[PDB]
RNA sequence: AUUUAGUUGGGCACUCUAGCGAGACUGCCGGUGACAAACCGGAGGAAGGUGGGGAUGACGUCAAAUCAUCAUGCCCCUUAUGACCUGGGCUACACACGUGCUACAAUGGGAAGUACAACGAGUCGCUAGACCGCGAGGUCAUGCAAAUCUCUUAAAGCUUCUCUCAGUUCGGAUUGCAGGCUGCAACUCGCCUGCAUGAAGCCGGAAUCGCUAGUAAUCGCGGAUCAGCACGCCGCGGUGAA
């Protein structure tokens, strides 16, 4: 039962406190970045793909 | 540790008393670097000595270095697993370590109902032959040459 | 007018010293020796290079430093006297250097690693 | 003097080479250029784990560096204003213009 | 809450507004978990539904500061 | 008994004669002693009887109740006997948020 | 000079930011050492023998774990296991264990004043000033796309009396009341203030673990997922042992 919850959030919400977001290529409800609209692990992997603008590895 | 030796980081003297080992006595009660409470009430306790049976704090600090002084020390050096040690000749580094650890961790053991009268009576004891830290020097004299039954095959 | 310029960097606090010939004071944030500082304003801590150069002196200090506690930015005081004596006396510089007095501490806050609690404090290894 | 622009991007070299290009075009038609002001480069943080199901401790972090430039111009002319309203090249870098 | 406006659900209010000055009924099947009580509700007997099986309760005059779901829990605790 | 309402210790100062009592903590005692405006001086109570009986009447103003436990008993007599679920949860010692009793029983029952 | 302010006269002077550079690389010297590596000591130097720290984990070792990121062959259904709604719950407590926080006290408190940063976040998001509150806060209304302005003048110290040794000016557990704010709403199932009982705790037994220095031990600031919801997390700074 995964394809109901992909088309679920594209509706306008029933009330104001159900506006939760997730990833778009995948469907992780936990640990989505609101400034990205990507989930956790796809940011890491697509960052290793060399396609996300900006982001570099970190060492200091 | 395993590779070789290591430094010891000797302490600087006070800019008030001008004595190095007084700083070593400061830096064993002081918790979280709180010099404001603990070191100042140590100042207050040695001034209590100065006001009652005392003249100068440096001389009575040397008098405490007399009557607490660890003359010997043992260290458990097993060979085959058993309780094996010997009264070793103490370094004046480790002499000061043992003696001031006796004084400070007996000021822990004392626990009198004023936060510096425990220190005042602690250094009135450690400076004037009394208190159980001087009796810890007595008991250190005791086990010196009392574990010697297994310390003469060396 | 006569005034000096000596900078000093310890514990993330630059310290510009406007040293003027006086009697030996401080106006730290234009405040005196204990209008800003508690009793930990000790003699051999602050007034160390006066015992090797301009003995006993001293001259009055103007400075503006923030960063660190009372003992941190007081460590920036020695760099001010170091750069002041650097400005003033070339022949006492060797007596400064053999007594040290100019070796800047390169220490900052240590980098705190993930996977642990702190920079070095590993977690409680609760084996069993 | 009533002309000022901002230059904001990720890196440093493309920003300040384009800054030198537009400083060239500005002080060519007139004079009196101000400084190509380095801004202290606000930095981000992120913290992402490596695995999927377990193993929270295996961190793998990412950050962002955003250099910024401010350019003022003293004593302008209508020609440097025409240079700054019909030339915003390069297009890979974005600018923030005022007057 | 209640003093900055009573929080009573409107169409269930419209179910109980229809029988204000009428006879005290026995059963009104509802959901009864969100609306609080202000004292013009005295006398009824409305079927409180827990989530699995509804259990009714009658209404006295003392009920002034709570809801209907505070008496049929979701426990089945034994 | 003794000199001011109930629960009075003897030869203790004025904040103690309102602090120990079943019904008044400290800040109400602070405002009541601020209404009169007297000093403790220091820990002993050897002062005039007119002030002690005056502040006795000032305690007789307030709700220092010998049947305050009966008041809370009638409050919980209503509370446990409408239904009620918070009447059950009152004796559970658990608030209106849920308190997650997985080790939280040592307050009342002592589950050892 | 003016000042309540560094207003604008003043330029980047010191500082600061970021651009190119120089820089600590056995770079030089004395001795040990076969003249060999290397070692012990100097000189210069801010940094001496890879300055402190990060990114970067070979072959493989362990059927370690991931079909609950996604792809995915094989066996199963497709008037149901697919899909839509209302209430619930994953937060319950007869017990055991791992982790985090608070005191168990005369090194702790209360009244007073007085201090010291860095990393950031920020235009339906942070609140200037003033008003009214024991208070959660509310009210008039300003700024702020950021080196301007909002969180945002950090805490332990410093100097007085104090509880002057008690379940106690140690401490705050559960409970009645005044409330405050988010939401469509805070019994299930958010957080906080204040008023009122003042719980237990009166330094922990085997067995443990963190760690060789601005580090242990300790005190504050911000950020994430987020309308609301940190003793957790991720950093940053402050004091600083053996
Ligand atoms: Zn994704």
């Amino acid at each position: 039962a995964k394809k109901s919850m992909i088309a679920k959030n594209k509706r306008p919400a029933k009330h104001s406190t159900q506006a939760y977001t997730r990833c778009e290529r995948c469907g992780r409800p936990h640990s989505v970045y609101r400034k990205f609209h990507l989930c956790r692990i796809c940011f890491r992997e697509l960052a290793y793909k060399g396609q996300i603008p900006g982001v570099k590895k970190a060492s200091w | 540790p395993r590779k070789g030796p290591v430094a010891k980081r000797d302490v600087l003297p006070d800019p008030i008393y001008n004595s190095k080992l007084v700083t070593r006595l400061i830096n064993r009660v002081m918790v979280d670097g709180k010099r404001g409470i603990a070191a100042n009430i140590i100042y207050n306790s040695f001034d209590i000595i100065k006001e009652s049976t005392g003249n100068d704090p440096l001389e009575v600090f040397e008098q405490a270095m007399k009557n607490v002084m660890p003359v010997l020390e043992v260290k458990a050096r097993r060979v085959g697993g058993s309780n094996y040690q010997v009264p070793v000749e103490v370094r004046p580094e480790r002499r000061t370590t043992l003696g001031l650890r006796w004084v400070v961790n007996y000021a822990r053991l004392r626990g009198e109902h004023t936060m510096e009268e425990r220190l005042a009576k602690e250094i009135m004891d450690a400076a004037n032959n009394t208190g159980a830290s001087v009796k810890k020097r007595e008991d250190t004299h005791k086990m010196a040459d009392a574990n010697r039954a297994f310390a003469h095959y060396r | 007018q006569v005034q000096y310029s000596g900078t000093g960097r310890r514990k993330n606090a630059v310290a510009r010293v406007r040293l003027v010939p006086g009697t030996g004071k401080i106006t730290v944030n234009k405040k005196d020796v204990e209008e800003y500082i508690p009793h930990a304003d000790l003699r051999e801590v602050i007034n160390q290079p006066f015992g090797v150069t301009e003995t006993k002196g001293a001259y009055d200090v103007i400075v503006n430093v923030n960063g660190g506690g009372y003992a941190g930015q007081s460590g920036a005081i020695r760099h001010g006297i170091a750069r002041a004596l650097l400005q003033v006396d070339p022949d006492f510089r060797s007596a400064l250097k053999r007594a040290g007095l100019l070796t800047r501490d390169a220490r900052m806050v240590e980098r705190k690693k993930p996977g642990l609690k702190k920079a070095r404090k590993a977690s409680q290894f609760s084996k069993r | 003097q009533k002309i000022r622009i901002r230059l904001k991007a990720y890196e440093h070299r493309i920003l300040d080479q384009s800054a030198d290009k537009i400083v060239e075009t500005a002080k060519r038609t007139g004079a009196d250029v101000s400084g190509p002001i380095p801004l202290p480069t606000e930095r981000s943080l992120y913290t992402v784990i490596r695995a999927t199901h377990k193993y929270k401790d295996s961190r793998e972090q990412f950050e962002m560096r955003t250099h910024k430039r401010l350019i003022d111009i003293v004593n302008p002319t209508p020609k440097t204003v025409d240079a700054l309203m019909k030339l915003d090249l390069p297009s890979g870098v974005n600018i923030e213009i005022k007057l | 809450s209640l003093k900055k406006g009573p929080f009573v659900d409107d169409h269930l209010m419209k179910k109980v507004e229809a029988q204000q000055g009428a006879e005290k009924k026995k059963v009104i099947k509802t959901w009864s978990r969100r609306s609080t009580i202000f004292p013009s509700f005295v006398g009824f007997t409305i079927a409180v539904y827990d989530g699995r099986k509804h259990v009714p309760v009658y209404i006295q005059e003392d009920m002034v500061g709570h809801k209907l779901g505070e008496f049929a829990p979701t426990r089945t605790y034994r | 008994a003794r000199i001011a309402g109930v629960d009075i210790p003897r030869d203790k100062r004025v904040v103690v004669s309102l602090t120990y009592i079943y019904g008044i903590g400290n800040t109400t005692a602070k405002k009541v002693l601020a209404n009169v405006g007297v000093s403790e001086d220091v820990r002993v109570r050897d002062l005039t009887n007119e002030q002690t009986d005056a502040i006795r009447a000032e305690i007789d103003k307030l709700k220092v109740e010998g049947d305050l436990r009966r008041e809370v008993n009638l409050n919980i007599k209503r509370l446990m006997e409408i239904g009620s679920y918070r009447g059950i949860r009152h004796r559970r010692g658990l608030p209106t948020r849920g308190q997650n009793t997985k080790n939280n029983a040592r307050t009342r029952k002592g589950p050892t």
